[PDB]
């Protein structure tokens, strides 16, 4: 136990398993699937969230989000090195691979 | 719409997509049971849940291996074989299957960066900071090797690496997390260091991988670079951020990362406003010259939280102890803005629907912070996990000695960055806040280096 | 009583640790709301507005 | 030199976390005989009344300041005022 | 005798800080001394009350005990 | 020793088995991923995880359709159709590839019980009671019948599981909790019903099915029938239980359920005392007839939990708030007993490694309780989870009038006992508080019936 | 949504297989395996737990549980109903299948 391990494998001695890499997510809540398990909201046209039609996402982004590029206000008490750590720390902590 | 293709629709009256029969491209992440009758569907981890430096080491022994330069003793990192940054080291070349990174321009013909984590491609800043961390790594296995001549490569490799990491550990809780969820609930939810539990659970949360997505709303439209003399470096001082994803030769055939340290320095950042969330750069040309279309950040963000089956708004604010709103005016009291709870309430139907990362970035900024009081709650939870739980922790006693604790308090990024590069003239200490030039400029002369001395055996 | 003092670290039963069993359960703090409790101190409660 | 809020807060802290009485005994013990002196003439006190007043008077002052807290945080403030205390000694029905 | 005077500045610094106040202004320890003042004569009247109908010269604890009772204020341990 | 066989290994010198060479038989839990790498092993859970009376009416679709009377339209529940109690009621037999009840008795040749749960027949007492609640159940879709003539049968089905499954739960949590867990610990963690939290999750935990094996502490080493006079009948007055084990004969062909049932209320429970845990007929004896040699129940528990992968006793306790000792003087403080502490510290080493069930059995009793600290913690907290995470709970609003509500509070065990069996003296209120006779029997005379009037349409 | 539902799916809205049947267990500790996930501790010989070596089931059954039968101690605060309606509350709540 002098360094690291590279995997992350046994830095918990209780459970070796626990923070290493190639694991699954812990969920701090339920989840909430169309089905119950393993269907998103939106994957079937015609059902509802808790009463109400699910939005769509791009939707939602095109009716909020947008605004005009001209507007932008900049930081004072901010740097883009800022951003830029928050992205390095990221990639550091996680990444959810998907099929090829 | 088959398995694993999950697309986005395109609604009516879109202003860019005037075809509906299209879709925005999008794959469904892995689960952890592949075909299961009982498992709730779960989602893989495929890094290491810990402040371990591993975007340049790897996260399993084959990639780690081969990042590592096994030619000498010397416990070095592998470099590029082909290009220089004026006599400086550069991330080795990577070979795949697809590459982006000539698809950007076939003209230069210059792959994809290898390094210990596959996204470290996507812009420029991204390989200058990867660039600047193994430069630094191989300074401290250099000078401990002239330090202790009777090491191996395997000890000089390991003392580097864990020294790395605590550097990256200290800067992250020293200067990062204050200035993202401010000085009250900086004291709420992230105490002095007691000791170590081992009875903290280190896992990333489920909803974690979308409350720290807060930074595409700090996304500039354009990429900065400035020369010596902090001033617009020609050609194109200002480019667009549609021409640099996945475009590597921007770095080696560019003037190399200097100038992008300087323009990361010295320009600052997009606030956050509930009229201006994300840029139209991200938002409606993103990966344009690689994908067929280009994408939509936040649409792939809310569209990612409904994959991953998060629960709404409402149950993220009852997880976290705060009111959960109900009707127009408890959003509009919530947010402090009536017109912004009115288009959520129009769009969603109710707040019980509302997206966890558009829930998050639509509350109100706290006092000195960059987050609202739910993301910095989750983001203040998950990283004293990470703290607490952490055997290897810096501070933790065993790990380093009361004399190299001493020494590594006083380390600052700028002393990093003016170590491994040509820059002469760094910004003052909080490099996270510093961006105006000459006002809060040294010559980079007065900042203390680490003292290596303590390291002697 | 007791259980305050095991968590406190502590064999005896003082009147601090009646202060706080009794202020920290819903049911005997409404009973005993109008008792004052000698030696007992007062509740750790600070409130967040004039946190920092 | 440390910032102003800092050691207030350690007061707080430290003051919330132990028993003892804040009041000096001889000049309370010395007021609690000037204010009997009115009523009676050449009267005799136990150290047990004495005590006793000391408590309750602590105690009625900590949760009048509690409250007066409460008022002036209302009111978007920070710092206690005496119309802050006045307030709280009328909604209780006490100057009512 | 100016013995109200005797509950000093740091005194009452110390009761505010056991009830979380953070700021205190200087205008509010003569608020404190009256208030102090007021409830001490209040309970201190009862409790000579309850030992001149005893046919006594001595104010013992259970006269307080009974004062603080009669007015909503029950004190637990002294008797 | 291969998968899924997990057999117990023999120590040397055991008073039982001489041979070193045999094992216990022992079979592995059914993994909820079969096979994987990214996903730590999870245990099935078959049942409901609602007190909704699932013992009766199953928990799959086929099972529920196969255990009604579906020729007929009065919505009964299927009955022996070979045997009958004196003119009551019997469960229905069932059909088995290996039916461990024929191999009890090869004379009678009487197969098992088929009910809502697979081990409905494992002692004449469970299956009386099964048989009790199906009557019930019987009689009270009769008497709704007369009542509401109009009703179809699977209206009146309905309406009797759910009076069967309000009944249950009134009786537990009235009856049995306060009992089990003693006033304090079931004032701290069951309150007083609110209203229905739909964010609490009802779903059982993993330690619980360790937690709640305390029951097995509770056994005597006998079955007792008494008849009418509540003396003992002859013959056989006391059968031992090591001859009782999947013996359904002994319902069908000794006189009933009836000799089971007043045994039950008018019989002493087991103390659980520090040096008297478990007895031998349940630890050396465990169906002894069915299987080549006897189980050990305290063994087959620890070993039990020892597949589930469930923490050690220091890391519960640390769970529930409770302090952890780490030495055999900080152990004998805890566990009150010097001697059991020294045994345990010599078995295991460290209390860390206690398994949960030996460290829950050796704490000291709560007041006027019959559990541990730790166990009344984890147990209340389970019973809350499931009272509040309950949608038809019978206390929520719009599940039961308020007089049906009024009505169904009136209810109680001694009076469903005597309502459909033969027993004309049944014990006082608590029935699992009075054990003697006739010092506190009644007449069932007195007790008041349910009433229906509330239920008219 | 006027009864139950026999295999108890759609109890709880937002979730509908939140306390259905045939469905994992939930965790309140990370579990702890011998190697680390799919191995319970005592599977193979040598290996030691939390640094002490793990104890057979029945040795310590047979050193601590054990008693002589003669000294049995009748309840005389509770009856036989309580553990037999405590294992008809259990067969109520979980049921942990294992292969045939
Ligand atoms: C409906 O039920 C909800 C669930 O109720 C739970 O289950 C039932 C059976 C009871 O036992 C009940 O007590 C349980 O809470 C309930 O929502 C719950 O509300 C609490 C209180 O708001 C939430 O706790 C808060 O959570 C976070 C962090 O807490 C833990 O989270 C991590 C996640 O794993 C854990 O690892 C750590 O142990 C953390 O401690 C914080 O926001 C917060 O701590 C801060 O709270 C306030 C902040 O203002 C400060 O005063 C404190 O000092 C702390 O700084 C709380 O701990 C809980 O998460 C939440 N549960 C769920 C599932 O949402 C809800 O209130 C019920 N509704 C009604 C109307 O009663
Ligand atoms: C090491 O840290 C552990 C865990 O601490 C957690 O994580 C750190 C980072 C902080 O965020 C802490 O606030 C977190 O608690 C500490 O042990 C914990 O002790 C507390 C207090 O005694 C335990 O909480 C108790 O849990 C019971 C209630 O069960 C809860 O969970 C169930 C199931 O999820 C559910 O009903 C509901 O959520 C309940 O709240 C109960 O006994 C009691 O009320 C209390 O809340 C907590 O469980 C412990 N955690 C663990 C993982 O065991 C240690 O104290 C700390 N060590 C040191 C040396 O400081
Ligand atoms: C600056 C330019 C950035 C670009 C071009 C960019 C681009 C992307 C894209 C396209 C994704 C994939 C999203 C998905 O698959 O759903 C992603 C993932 C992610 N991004 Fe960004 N990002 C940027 C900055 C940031 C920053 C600064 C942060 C945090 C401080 C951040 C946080 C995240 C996180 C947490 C993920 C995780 C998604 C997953 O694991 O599936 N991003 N990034
Ligand atoms: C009275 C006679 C009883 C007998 C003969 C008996 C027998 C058994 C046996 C052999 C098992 C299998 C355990 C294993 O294979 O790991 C079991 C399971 C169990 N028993 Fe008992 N039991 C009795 C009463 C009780 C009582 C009264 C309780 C609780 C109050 C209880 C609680 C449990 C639990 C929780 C399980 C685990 C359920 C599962 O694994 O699915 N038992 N019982
Ligand atoms: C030996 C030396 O001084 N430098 C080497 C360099 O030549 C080599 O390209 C690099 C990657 O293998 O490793 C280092
Ligand atoms: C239109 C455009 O971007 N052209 C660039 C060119 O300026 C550059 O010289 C070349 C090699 O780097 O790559 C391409
Ligand atoms: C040893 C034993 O169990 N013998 C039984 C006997 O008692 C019973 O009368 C007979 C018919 O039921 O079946 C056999
Ligand atoms: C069950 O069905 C059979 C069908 O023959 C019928 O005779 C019997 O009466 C029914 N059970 C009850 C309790 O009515």
């Amino acid at each position: 136990d002098k360094y690291r391990t590279i995997t992350g494998m046994c830095n918990n001695r209780r459970s070796p398993t626990l923070g290493a890499s190639n694991r699954a997510f812990v969920r701090w809540l339920p989840a909430e699937y169309e089905d119950g398990f393993s269907l998103p909201y939106g994957w079937t046209p015609g059902v509802k969230r808790n009463g109400f039609p699910v939005a769509l996402a791009r939707a939602v982004s095109n009716e909020i989000v947008r605004f005009p590029t001209d507007q932008l206000t900049p930081d004072q008490e901010r740097s883009l090195m800022f951003m830029q750590w928050g992205q390095l720390l990221d990639h550091d902590l996680d990444f959810t691979p998907e099929p090829a | 719409q088959q398995p694993p293709c999950f697309p986005l629709k395109i609604p009516p009256n879109d202003p860019r997509i005037k075809n509906q029969a299209d879709c925005i491209p999008f794959f469904r992440s892995c689960p952890a049971c592949p075909g299961s009758n009982i498992t709730i569907r779960n989602q893989i981890n495929a890094l290491t849940s810990f402040v371990d430096a591993s975007m340049v080491y790897g996260s399993e022994e084959p990639l780690a291996r081969n990042l590592r330069n096994m030619s000498n003793q010397l416990g070095l990192l592998a470099v590029n074989q082909r290009f220089q940054d004026n006599g400086r080291a550069l991330l080795p070349f990577d070979n795949l299957h697809d590459d982006p990174c000539l698809l950007t321009n076939r003209s230069a013909r210059i792959p994809c960066f290898l390094a210990g984590d596959t996204r470290s491609s996507e812009m420029p800043e991204l390989t200058s900071m990867h660039t600047l961390l193994l430069r630094e790594h191989n300074r401290l296995a250099t000078e401990l090797k002239s330090l202790n001549p009777r090491w191996d490569g395997e000890r000089l490799y390991q003392e580097a690496r864990k020294i790395v990491g605590a550097m990256v550990q200290i800067i992250t809780y020293r200067d990062y997390l204050p200035l993202v969820l401010g000085p009250t609930a900086m004291r709420k939810y992230l105490p002095t260091y007691r000791s170590y539990n081992d009875s903290v659970d280190p896992r990333i949360a489920n909803v974690f991988t979308n409350a720290f997505r807060y930074g595409h709303t700090l996304i500039q439209p354009f990429m900065f670079r400035l020369d010596n003399r902090y001033q617009p470096m020609e050609p194109n001082p200002r480019v667009p951020l549609s021409r640099v994803f996945f475009a590597s030769w921007r770095v080696v055939l560019e003037g190399g990362i200097d100038p992008i340290l300087r323009g990361l320095m010295a320009t600052p950042a997009k606030l956050n406003r509930q009229n201006q969330i994300a840029v139209d750069e991200i938002r409606e040309r993103l990966f344009e010259q690689v994908m067929r279309i280009g994408l939509d950040l936040p649409a792939l963000n809310m569209q990612r939280s409904r994959d991953h089956g998060l629960p709404g708004y409402n149950a993220w604010r009852r997880f976290c102890g705060l009111p959960q709103p109900e009707t127009v005016g408890q959003l509009g009291t919530v947010l402090r803005n009536l017109k912004l709870a009115r288009k959520l309430m129009e769009q969603y139907g109710t707040p019980n629907n509302i997206d966890i990362w558009m829930g998050g970035v639509s509350e109100p900024l706290k006092r000195k912070g960059r987050v609202g009081p739910l993301l910095a709650c989750i983001i203040g939870t998950q990283f004293r996990k990470l703290r607490d739980g952490d055997r290897f922790w810096w501070e933790n006693e065993g790990v380093f000695s009361m004399q190299q604790r001493q020494a590594l308090a006083q380390i600052s990024l700028p002393r990093i960055i003016c170590d491994n590069t040509g820059i002469t003239t760094v910004s003052k200490n909080n490099i996270f806040m510093s961006n105006s030039y000459p006002r809060d400029f040294v010559n980079c002369s007065t900042l203390p280096a680490l003292n290596l001395a303590s390291w002697r055996e | 009583a007791g259980n305050a003092a095991r968590d406190n670290k502590k064999t005896r039963i003082i009147p601090r640790h009646l202060q706080l069993a009794v202020r920290n359960d819903e049911e005997l703090n409404k009973l005993l709301g109008r008792v004052t409790i000698a030696q007992g101190g007062v509740l750790p409660n600070i409130q967040s507005v004039l946190l920092p | 030199r440390y910032r102003p809020g800092t050691v207030a807060l350690r007061e707080i802290r430290r003051y919330q976390k132990s028993t003892e009485l804040l009041i000096r005994k001889l000049p309370f013990q010395r007021l609690v005989r000037e204010i009997a002196q009115d009523f009676k003439t050449d009267l005799r006190f136990q150290s047990s009344a004495v005590m006793a007043l000391q408590e309750a008077s602590e105690a009625y002052l900590v949760a009048l300041f509690e409250d007066t807290n409460l008022c002036a945080i209302h009111a978007k403030r920070v710092t206690i005022m005496p119309k802050d205390i006045q307030l709280a000694r009328r909604i209780r029905g006490e100057r009512a | 005798r100016d013995n109200i005077q005797g509950i000093t500045k740091p005194a009452i610094r110390r009761l505010a800080r056991r009830g979380g106040v953070k700021r205190i202004s200087g205008l509010i320890y003569e608020e404190t001394r009256g208030v102090l003042k007021v409830f001490l004569e209040n309970v201190i009247r009862d409790a000579v009350t309850y030992t001149e109908h005893a046919k006594r010269k001595t104010v013992t604890a259970m006269d307080v005990v009974y004062a603080l009772k009669r007015q909503g204020r029950t004190l637990y341990g002294f008797g």
